[PDB]
This record gives structure tokens, sequence and C-alpha cells, in this order.
């Protein structure tokens, strides 16, 4: 019979080191808030619902899916997007990693693989164990199987996946 | 998605008492399944009440030499926690078993045991589901039931909770803590949280109205070799076909709880107790009752062999 | 430039620039967030409204009404397109199934309405509120069901047959008869279906995201009714297609519509729940192969007859093909049987016809040399044809299959292997090693190019061609390079666009070849008018170092354009060559898995592949078109299947999570060899197909591998542990 109108609420985000003040319907994703509200297109959508992480920022540092979090649950958090880790004449380590690797195909997946690399060295760093990690009270190791499975969060149909691993290794080291 | 309010306040009582005051509110956390689900409208809330922020993220010991763990701890955390990945190690793999890195972050240990069905008929809302819609049937009885639970089901609905840490947690005897909008609080064993489908497969825990989850307690560590084993077909990032979670003595005594065959968590009592005599009379005691489909009937032989594997492992 | 002859040595033979590994030149875009996709195209269209697709909640029947006033309605929606009111449609010769669906419903998820709105929120809750209604129709939904009814070919696909098949199979002294099925498939592109556009006056602008970018304006103006000189397509950057983006879907003809009728700009992109009902699968196949070898393990006997099902019109998945080409056999029948099912269009996927029909034979070929014991390299090897089986006239112009498979068993260790199977642990692992052909044929399309020198050196490529993840930007740009004699950096290559000469696009990879003949033709010319400029000799002028030399004569670049820039257009066409010789390609995949001994649960631990395709235009991009297809091949083995409802008539695990692609932690080491297989009765380039051929035998090695590792052969894709599992040790 009827839907309601937008709920409009002011927020404040730090994206990329720049402070954003909006006016955003609740519902919106913090993935829809950077792609159509900022116009940052770097960030893609895949599927919408946590499935493929296409989608994948970091916000204070931790990686997540923008599309399963509302931009009004992260007022004042600091966010970075592919677009703040570097662009084509300042190339970020890890996106010039993927070129030369040729760790993308299509090159829609390749954000969030590049986001999620680096916060997953980092994961690493910080001693955070995962599904392969053999001693779970010993500190893990940047092995190709850790990597490989703290990554199977991303999804490449182009199958680029044994270049991305060249990709992430190479800037590991 | 339908539009919504959307409210922070300074306490958990506050959020709890929000809750009953606003009709259809929900308490949102990670997000991570119920905007998945609003997405679609499955869930329809006019209100949402963040819970983070609330001092619901802490893990302690507690006085009994257990630990509590908030509500609202992250997924990644309490598995990164120290103390749970010596002490209450099944715990940790179950988490690290499930899910993503990203959704790992952002997921919340209430939350979690509240995750619905990952039943496909559910999910479309233009299929017969009685969860979501009573009488309307059941799609999967005598659709594509291969994923579906084999053991607690009923005519009405036979899906599997899809929680790989609640499994862990069942195993562990956990505790959720909870406060009424009233301002009382509840301890519900686990054991005791999920209700079977019945002819009421919409209904599906122990919860009230508004109310709030703060914490789950554990009790003191078991020791002995914790394995949790979870089967699937691909390597990662997939829910359970069977999972095996499992503490396993020196002795050969110990206890198991195994996801997806279920609703809930499968643990049984006297089904720990044979664990010494091995996998087929643990799995006879467990699968007495079991009421599979052509297409899930695998899930029992798949359990049984899952299990012996577990039980080899501890032996070496 | 006609190419009716066989090429002869000419520029590309240098290779100073062509063959080589070079990095991809969309790399800094794509690897930045800075190249745009077609929902992201913001300064173009502002103030572009949000469309919301409503897809039909029945498999078939009528719609007897569809009521929008509630979405009307609410928030910010500015119109409902449907049917009714979008007036009369004609339809693109791609589709089967209308676009737009209206009275009739053809099949789940078919397009009904679109509500467009202001912002993208908006539209979906609106979508939510059109009130649809229907009267069904008696459905046909199994394959199976309806093969028995079916035992003739199509009218226009007549069965194959050579010599005696039924004598030669009763006389063979060893032979099999099995039965395989491949399950629905489905693209999973990880870039949704998405259009947004813009009308001024009667002229359209579509951006979009599609394979083929003449294809969709042709179509998409003969299903408007518009001239088709007023339509212009967009597509720069396409996030997969893998087929499924080769035609015109409802996202295209709906954001038109709304655009048009709203007068504004609108954009829509099809939500992934709905793509795979409402777009394209693989049809699923029920194969039949009967294969009879003599003494000697010589085949001579070949039956190969195939059933898929797709809606009244709809094509067959061509499953049979590679059998009458792939093996000899001097007695052959090959046979489609086609089906009428109300699922939803089944289309092109990733090696249409080729990955089923293999999938198939090569587990067939398998077992009969198990049966013959013969080891399943050299059966394959003893029963090479290097002519048409069904015309010994007729040469293939360049076959290195058994290259392919003896240079791969020396690399993978095939030698290692045990033949006996299930003896083989690594722990609670039951190891195995497979083996399978790849076969895929070399398709000839007409290309053009426009190629500019510019009054700065630099060069600039336009054609319409496309670039979907398969590297065409890099490889045109160094076609250019390499003809006129420039370093790569300075060839700029502009793609996807209508307004850019027509090339043949990327499908049936054909684009690779075609699309840099094209480059090829119009920098010929280009050398012609640049010689002519500086008053040389084309025919004695080389081109180097940026420069144009002529015996003692020798001019730069920068001379030849100082009375203003030089530009050609030209086209490749294609003549007689591809029926004179069979043009193909070739391929041996070798991998090794792991089955584990208690759950069932499949591990691929490594793969090879050894491929045959002309000459190599970047082994870089190259070999990530294999190791992709490879691990579309792991999918298509081990957990991609569209699960059919058989009472309601769909896809039931229409999404992300419910169909199963690969992720990072099921890949092994790949490797990839590329044979020097440089074939001049092809095109100038030399060049041939690999982005399709990668995937052609990968699933069949994989089948073959899990049966070495544990006896136990599963004929019914995917192998699944569940298949696997009361057959197993204990
Ligand atoms: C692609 C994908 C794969 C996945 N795979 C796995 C897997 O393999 N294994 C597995 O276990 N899980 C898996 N999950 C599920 C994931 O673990 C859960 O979605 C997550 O645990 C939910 O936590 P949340 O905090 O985001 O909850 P929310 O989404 O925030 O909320 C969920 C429910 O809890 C309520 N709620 C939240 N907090 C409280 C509280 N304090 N008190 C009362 N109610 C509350 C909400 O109202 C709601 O009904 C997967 C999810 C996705 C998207
Ligand atoms: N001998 C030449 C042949 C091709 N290639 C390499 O491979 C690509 C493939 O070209 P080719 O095999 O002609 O295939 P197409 O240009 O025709 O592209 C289509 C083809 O592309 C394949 N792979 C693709 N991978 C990207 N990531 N996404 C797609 O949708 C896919 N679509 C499949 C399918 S389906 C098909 S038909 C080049 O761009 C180049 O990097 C070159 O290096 N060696
Ligand atoms: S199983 Fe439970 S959820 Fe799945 S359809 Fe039947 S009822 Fe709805
Ligand atoms: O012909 Mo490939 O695009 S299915
Ligand atoms: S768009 Fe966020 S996970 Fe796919
Ligand atoms: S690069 Fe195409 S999806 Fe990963
Ligand atoms: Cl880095
Ligand atoms: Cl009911
Ligand atoms: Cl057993
Ligand atoms: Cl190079
Ligand atoms: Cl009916
Ligand atoms: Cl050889
Ligand atoms: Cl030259
Ligand atoms: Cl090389
Ligand atoms: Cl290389
Ligand atoms: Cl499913």
């Amino acid at each position: 019979a009827a839907t309601p109108a937008p709920e409009i609420m002011p927020l404040t985000l730090k994206v990329n080191g720049k402070t954003e003040q909006l006016e955003v319907d609740t519902r919106t994703t913090l993935l829809d808030t950077l792609r159509e509200n900022l116009h940052l297109i770097g960030t893609k959508k895949g599927c919408d619902h946590g499935q493929c992480g296409a989608c994948t920022v970091l916000v204070n540092g931790r990686r997540l899916n923008a599309c399963l979090t509302l931009a009004v649950m992260h007022q004042g958090a600091e966010i970075t997007t592919i677009e703040g880790l570097g662009s084509p004449d300042n190339l970020h380590p890890m996106q010039a990693a993927f070129i030369k690797h040729d760790g993308f195909q299509c090159g829609y997946c390749t954000s969030g693989q590049i986001c999620s690399s680096v916060a997953v060295l980092k994961e690493i760093q910080d001693g955070i164990p995962s599904h392969v990690t053999v001693d779970l009270v010993s500190a893990p190791e940047t092995t190709a199987d850790e990597i490989r499975e703290r990554m199977s969060g991303n999804i490449c149909r182009c199958g680029a996946y044994a270049n991305i691993l060249a990709a992430i290794e190479d800037a590991a080291g | 998605m339908k539009a919504f309010t959307y409210e922070r306040v300074n306490t958990p009582a506050e959020a709890a008492l929000s809750a009953q005051r606003v009709p259809g509110a929900k308490f949102i956390a990670g997000g991570t399944n119920l905007l998945d689900l609003m997405k679609l409208e499955i869930e329809t809330p006019t209100h949402l009440i963040d819970v983070n922020g609330l001092g619901l993220d802490k893990i302690e010991v507690t006085d009994a030499g257990g630990l509590r763990i908030g509500a609202l701890v992250r997924n990644t955390d309490l598995a990164a926690h120290e103390r749970v990945r010596r002490d209450y190690a099944v715990l940790s793999r179950a988490l690290l078993a499930g899910a993503s890195g990203q959704l790992r972050n952002q997921a919340t240990t209430a939350g979690n045991l509240l995750q619905r069905t990952r039943c496909p008929y559910f999910y479309d809302t233009n299929q017969p589901c009685n969860k979501r819609l009573p009488g309307s049937g059941c799609a999967a009885l005598e659709g594509f039931s291969r994923q579906h639970a084999v053991v607690g089901v009923s005519e009405a609905c036979i899906a599997t909770h899809p929680s790989d840490m609640a499994v862990a947690m069942r195993l562990l005897d956990a505790v959720v803590e909870t406060i009424t909008p009233e301002g009382k609080t509840r301890s519900i064993t686990l054991a005791d949280f999920y209700h079977p489908p019945g002819k009421t497969p919409h209904i599906e825990t122990a919860l009230l109205p508004g109310e709030l989850i703060v914490a789950v307690t554990l009790p003191p560590p078991l020791g002995g070799k914790h394995i949790y084993r979870k089967v699937r077909d691909r390597a990662s990032y997939a829910f359970a076909l069977v999972s095996v979670a499992a503490i396993i003595q020196p002795d050969g005594s110990g206890r198991v709880a195994l996801g997806g065959v279920a609703h809930k968590p499968w643990r049984i009592e006297a089904a720990d107790a044979q664990l010494s005599q091995g996998a087929q009379a643990v799995y006879d005691t467990l699968f007495a009752s079991a009421h599979p489909t052509a297409e899930n009937t695998f899930k029992l032989l798949l359990a049984k062999r899952t299990l012996a594997s577990v039980l080899a492992e501890a032996r070496a | 430039m006609k190419f009716d002859k066989p090429a002869g040595e000419n520029p590309i033979d240098q290779l100073k620039v062509v063959g080589r590994p070079h990095d991809r030149i969309d790399g800094p875009l794509k690897t930045t967030g800075t190249a745009r996709y077609a929902y992201e195209w913001h300064e173009e269209a502002p103030n572009a409204a949000y469309g919301y697709i409503v897809g039909s909640a029945i498999a078939k029947g009528r719609l007897t009404a569809l009521d929008t006033d509630a979405a009307q309605k609410a928030p910010g929606v500015l119109a409902v397109i449907t049917a009714s009111n979008a007036g009369v449609l004609g339809k693109g010769d791609k589709n089967t199934a209308r676009l737009l669906g209206g009275p009739t419903i053809e099949h789940y998820h078919q397009a009904i309405a679109l509500v467009v709105a202001e912002t993208f929120e908006q539209a979906r809750a609106a979508a939510s509120l059109v009130q649809a209604h229907y009267r069904r129709n008696k459905g046909a939904y199994s394959l199976a069901d309806e093969k028995q009814a079916v035992n003739q070919p199509p009218e226009d696909t007549p069965d194959k047959n050579v010599g005696d098949f039924d004598g030669a199979f009763t006389s063979a002294a060893v032979k099999i008869d099995a039965t395989y099925t491949t399950p629905d498939q489905s693209h999973m592109a990880m870039e949704p279906h998405a259009s947004m556009a813009v009308w001024d006056g009667n002229k359209l602008t579509l951006w979009t995201s599609n394979q083929m970018i003449d294809w969709c304006r042709t179509d998409l103006a003969k299903t408007l009714k518009v001239p088709v000189e007023n339509v212009r397509i967009i597509s720069p950057y396409i996030g997969g297609g893998f087929g499924g983006k080769l035609f015109l879907r409802s996202d295209a003809l709906l954001a038109a519509l709304a655009a048009r009728a709203v007068k504004r700009p609108v954009k829509v992109m099809l939500p992934r729940p709905s793509i795979p009902n409402n777009t394209t699968h693989r049809p699923a196949t029920l194969q039949h192969l009967r294969i009879g070898a003599d003494q000697s393990g010589k085949i001579t006997a070949i039956s190969h007859e195939s059933w898929s099902g797709n809606l009244p019109g709809g094509t067959p998945e061509t499953a049979v093909q590679q059998s009458e080409l792939l093996y000899a056999g001097a007695n052959r029948h090959t046979g489609l049987r086609l089906a009428t099912l109300d699922l939803p269009e089944g289309n092109a996927m990733r090696a249409p016809g080729e990955a089923p029909g293999l999938m198939a034979l090569e587990i067939a070929i398998d077992e009969l040399a198990e049966k013959a014991g013969i080891d399943p390299v050299e059966f394959r090897i003893l029963n090479d044809t290097q002519v048409d089986p069904a015309g010994p006239t007729r040469c293939f112009s360049r076959r290195q299959l058994i290259e392919c498979l003896r240079t791969g068993a020396d690399k993978f260790g095939w030698k290692q292997r045990n033949a006996t199977p299930g003896q083989v642990r690594d722990g609670e692992w039951l190891v195995g090693h497979g083996v399978a052909a790849g076969f895929h044929n070399n398709l000839l399309e007409k290309s053009g190019a426009r190629v500019h020198l510019e009054q700065n050196g630099t060069v600039t490529v336009e054609t319409d061609m496309t670039d979907i993840g398969t590297g065409s930007y890099t490889i045109l740009a160094q076609t250019a390079a390499e003809m006129l004699g420039v370093p790569l950096e300075q060839v700029a290559v502009h793609l996807g666009d209508s307004s850019f000469p027509v090339s043949a696009g990327s499908g049936g990879q054909w684009g690779a070849n075609t699309s840099t003949s094209g480059v090829y033709a119009a920098c010929m010319k280009l050398r012609e008018m640049i010689a002519s400029a500086v008053g040389f000799d084309p025919e004695q002028s080389q081109f180097a170092d940026g420069k144009i030399t002529n015996g003692t004569r020798s001019a730069t670049l920068h001379e030849a354009t100082a009375g203003g820039r030089l530009t050609a257009e030209e086209s490749i066409e294609f003549g007689t060559l591809s029926k004179e010789y069979q043009q193909s390609t070739f391929a041996g995949h070798f991998v090794e898995v792991g089955v584990h001994s208690a759950t069932g649960e499949v591990r691929v631990r490594r793969m090879l592949a050894v491929c045959a395709a002309g000459r190599i235009l970047n082994p870089k991009t190259a070999r990530s078109q294999v190791i992709g297809a490879m691990t579309m091949g792991m999918g298509a083995a081990l957990m991609e299947e569209l699960a059919v409802d058989d009472r309601l008539g769909y896809f039931v695990n229409h999404d992300m999570a419910g169909y199963e692609v690969p992720v990072h932690a099921d890949i092994p080491k790949q490797e990839v060899i590329f044979l020097d297989d440089t074939d001049p009765i092809s095109s100038p380039m030399k060049a041939k197909g690999v982005g399709e051929l990668g995937l052609c035998g990968v699933s069949a090695a994989i089948a073959n591998a899990v049966y070495n590792a544990t006896g136990i052969r599963v004929r019914d894709y995917p192998i699944t542990l569940d298949k696997l599992l009361d057959k197993l040790p204990d």
C-alpha cells in the first residue's frame, strides 16, 4: 500500500584524509555514500550482500564490506578507499605490484583485492590467527597458505588469483 | 529497504527501553545479517537502535574462573583474544572457520547467535516459506534440500542454523546474558536458547520483545584437544555442510557438537559419553531421530565419517 | 584489406613489441579506482535518476494486470515503466526471450517494470509496491524428463554421419557406452549488468557494459524502433562478461525507455539476486557417447549425441562439434537434440558447446584408454588427426595437440603417476593425477580500425573493440607500436565506442586476432601515407626508432606530419582460408588433485596448461586468460551448479553465495606454457584465440584426476563430495 519517506540525517565522515559533511537517507550504506553521494567510484558493487568483497574499504584501519554497514553508523570515522592509497602518478606499492604481476583482468574486483591485501598484511603483523594457522597460541607467519585464506573473502571471477598472490608476496618482502 | 529512524543512546538500559517503547524497533550491531535481510525487506523494522559503543565489547575473566564475552565484541577480536586461543581454542577455530575477514571484523557475539537461516527459499520472497509467512508452505521439503537439516526437523521447516561460533558455544556450555526492557536480567543456557520449528518456524529463539543480549558467559576451561572440522564444497567463504566441534581429553572421553545438521547446534550428552567407544556409537545416538530428504541423506554418512576423522586426529 | 592467401613476411614478424609480456596499459586506471564502469559516469549526467527493476514472480503464464499506483505515489518517484505504457517495441536478433515481458511471461525474473526515482534507496523501496497479477501456464523445466520425447535434430542442424558407425562399433575390440550430464551454469561476472541513458531529442547515448558494441547499437535501435544512426553505445571498461554480455540485456532497454519517458538521464543496474534468472545461463546438457577402438588402440567408431533445452527458437548447447574434429575415426556419428524448456534463456558462456562437450568426451576417452590398457596421453597421441576426419583432403592449418601433451607430460612429471587408482596418499588425502585435451576452433570476422599519426609523434588507435579483462587495449597498442616503429608508451588506444570503426568485438575468441589485424590493415595504409609525405616508396621503406628509412634516405615521423596529422581507416576481411583449411587451437591439461579420504572434499593441488593458439601477442595477459580459464574450469568441475526447481521453474540458488565459484583458498599453483604455434593461414598477425580454449578440457582433467585418486568415476558434474562419499575407504 505504501512505503515511508526517507529519514534524513547529518553525517560527518573523514574520507581519505578529507572532512566530508553530508545529509543522508538513514538506509544508505557506506558503499552507496562513497559512490553515489561523494562520487568516489573506485569502491565497487559486485553483489550488495556481503558475498564478494568488491566493496571492501578501511574504517579506522580495519577492513570491512561497505555494502553491509550503514553510513550513519560511522559518524566521525576515518574511511580509506582505493583512491586514498594511491593514484596513477603516485601508485601505492601494492597498486604497483598488482600491475607488475597482472593481478587483475577486468579490474572490477581489484579495488577490493587491494584494500583487503593491505589490511591482511597488517592483521598478520598484529598476530591475528586464521583458519589455516596450525599453532593457535603462537604468532602467524606470512605464508602463501595464510594469505589465500585471509583473502578468500575477495572474489575474482576473472580468476586472477594466482597473480594476486604473487603481487602480495612481492609487496610483503 | 523500508525507511527507518536511527537512534544512538548512552547506555544499554536505554537501548532496551527504546525497543519496548517503539513498535517494530530492532537493534543493529555489525549489520552483516540484519542489513542483508532488510535490503530484501524480509526484515522491515521502522526503527534501528545502534548497540555498538555502549561498553558491551569487553572480554573479561569471571570470578568463577571462566570468561564473560561482551555481546558487541567483534568476531575477529574474539577469535584473536589470547585467553580464547589458549583456553577456549574451539571457539577461536569455529569463528575463524566462518565467513570472511571483512565480515568477521564487523560481526558480533550476539549478532552471530541471532543470525538467520541461509535457506534459499526463505531469501526469495516470491517462494513459499513458513518461516517468513506461516502456513504458506515449505518449498525446501520437496525442492532443493541439499544443504538443509537432517535432525530435529518438522514437516513445516527443515532449515539449519548457519552459525559455526554457536556450535562451539554449545560445546562449552555457554550462557546468554540479557536485560529485559523492564530492566531485569536473565541467563539463558544456549542449550535452551533456540526453539524447534514444530508448527511455528517463524519463532526462532527464547528472546522476548526488545530483550537485549549483553554478554555470553563461558565456564572454566576444560583443557584437552580442541578441534573444529568444517566440511564444505569450497575451501573457504562458505557455510558448513556438516561441522564437528570436539574437545577430547587424554583418556578418550570428551564432548562433541555438530553444525549443518539441525535448526540449532546438535549435541546430546548421552552421545558425549560414548566417545571412547567410537564414531559409530556416537553417531547412532546423535542421529537416532534423523529424518532426511533424499538430497541431504549424505549428511548422515558425512557426519559419521567426519567425526571418525576427528577422533583419529585426536589419537595422533 | 582482403586476407585470402596465407601471410608471408610482414612487419609484425620483427616482434620488437608484439609478442612481449608488457604491463597492461589500463593498469594504472584499474588499480586506483579511476577506470569508469557503466554505473559510474557521474559528470556525464550528475542529476541522473535511478531505475530499479521488477522481475516476474512466476516462471510462465500471462501478466493479467500490473499495478503501479502505490509505487507512483511513493517517495521520490518519477515514473514506472511497463510494457503497457512503453509502446510497441521491436526485438533484437540476439534476444530469444523478450527483455520487457507483459502480457506474456516467458521465464522467471523476466523484467516487467522499472521504477524511476530520485535516489537508489527510494527506487528500490518503491519497486516493492509494484503489484503484478498472473495466470500460470503449465511449463516444462526438467531436461531429463523432456529427453525421452526428443530424438530428431532441429531442421537446420541435421546429424553428421561418416562411414558406418554401428557396424564399426559392433566389430571394435574395445569400447565404451557412457552417459554424462553437465548442469546449468551462470556467468557471475563481478560487475552486474548496468547502463545509463541520456536522450538529446531523438539522439540516444547509452553508457553500458557490453562485449559487442555494434550488436548493442543495432539491437537497441531495432528494439526501440529508432534509426541506428541516432544511437551511440559507450563501454570502454567492462567488469567481466564471459559470454553473458554479448547481447542486449534488460538494463540497457529499460534505462533507454525510462530516460525518454522522464526526459532525464536514468541509470539501471540489475541487482545480483536477479541476474542468474533474468539474464542467460549455459544450458545443462545430457550427452551420450559410444566409442570403439581396435586391438592396437586406434579409434574406429565415435558417436556423440547431446541433449539440451531452451525457450522456443533458442540455441542448442553445441556440445558435439569438437567430437567431429578432435580424434581420428573412420566411422562417426554426431547429433544435437533440443528440448523446449520454460527456464530462462540458455545462451553462450565461455566456450559454448566445447566446454560441456569436452567435459563429457575427455572422461570417455579416459575410460576407453583405461579399457585398452593404454596410457591416456599415448591414447590421444595415437588418435591424432592432422586432417578433417569427415573430409580427409581438408588439412588443419596447424595442429600441435601431440606436442602440447608431450610437453605437458614432461613438465608435469606425468610418468610419476600411479596408473592403478587409489594407491597414493599424502596424510589423510588421496592424491590423483589426470589429463585432458582442449580444443577450440579459430573463427574469423571482419574488423576495422582508425589510426592517427599525431604531430607530436604519438599514435592514436580508435576502434569499437572491447577490453573485458582480456587485454585488448594493450595488444592493440603493441600492434600499432610494432607497425609504426614507436615505443608502446606513445600509443593511445580508445575502445568501446560506436563512434569508432566497427570491430568484430570480444566473442568467439576471435577478438585478439581480428582486432589486431584491423589495426595491422590501418597501419599498413598509414605507413603508405607516411612514406608518401616524405617522398619515399612504401615497399622499400622501414619504420623504426621513430623514423622512416628507405635505402640511404631517412626521415623522422615528426616531418611526415608537419603538414597536418595523418589518419588511416581500414578493415580486414577474411576469404576462403577457413574453408580450405580447418583452423583450430589445442591444449593439454594436467591436474593433480587431493580427495579427503574421510569427507570426500576435493582440493586441486597443481595445474598445468600447455596451449597452442597461434602467435601469442602478449604472453603475460595471455597467461592470465588461461589461469583465469583454469580457475573457471575448476568451478565447473567441483562446485558450480544452478539448481533447478522442477516444480517452480527457476534457478533456486540465484546469487553469489548459493552459486559457488572458486575463491583464493581453492587455487593451487597454476602453470601455463604457450607453444610457438605461429599460424600464417589465420591472419597477418598469425595469431589465434586463447580466452575460451583455456577453459576447454580443464574440468575433465580434474574429473580424471579424482578418478585416479579414488577409483570413482563421476559422470554428473559437478563432482561434489556427496557423489564420492559412499565409495571411499574407511
Ligand atoms: C557471505 C557471508 C558468509 C557467511 N559465512 C558464514 C559462516 O561461514 N559461518 C558463520 O557462522 N557465519 C557466516 N556468516 C554470518 C555472520 O557470521 C553473521 O552475519 C554475523 O555474525 C552477524 O553479526 P552482526 O553483529 O552483524 O549482527 P546484526 O546483523 O547486526 O544483527 C543480527 C540480529 O541480531 C540482532 N541483534 C544484534 N545485536 C543484538 C543484541 N545485543 N541483542 C539482541 N539482538 C541483537 C539484530 O536485530 C538482528 O536480528 C556469513 C555472512 C555472510 C554475508
Ligand atoms: N594469440 C593471442 C590471443 C589472445 N591473447 C590474449 O588474450 C585475450 C584474448 O583474446 P582472445 O582469446 O581473442 O578473446 P577475445 O578478445 O575474443 O575476448 C573473448 C573471450 O574472452 C575470455 N576471457 C575473458 N576474460 C575477461 N577477464 N572477462 C571476460 O569476460 C571473458 N570472456 C572469455 C570469452 S566468453 C571469450 S569469447 C587478449 O586480449 C590478450 O591478452 C594474446 O595474447 N595471444
Ligand atoms: S525450510 Fe524453513 S526456511 Fe527454507 S523454506 Fe521451508 S520453511 Fe522457509
Ligand atoms: O563466445 Mo565467449 O564470449 S561465450
Ligand atoms: S558488494 Fe559488498 S560484498 Fe559484494
Ligand atoms: S579482475 Fe575481473 S573480477 Fe577480479
Ligand atoms: Cl604494502
Ligand atoms: Cl507453519
Ligand atoms: Cl566410518
Ligand atoms: Cl616486456
Ligand atoms: Cl500450473
Ligand atoms: Cl613432440
Ligand atoms: Cl618495417
Ligand atoms: Cl615470454
Ligand atoms: Cl609472463
Ligand atoms: Cl543455496
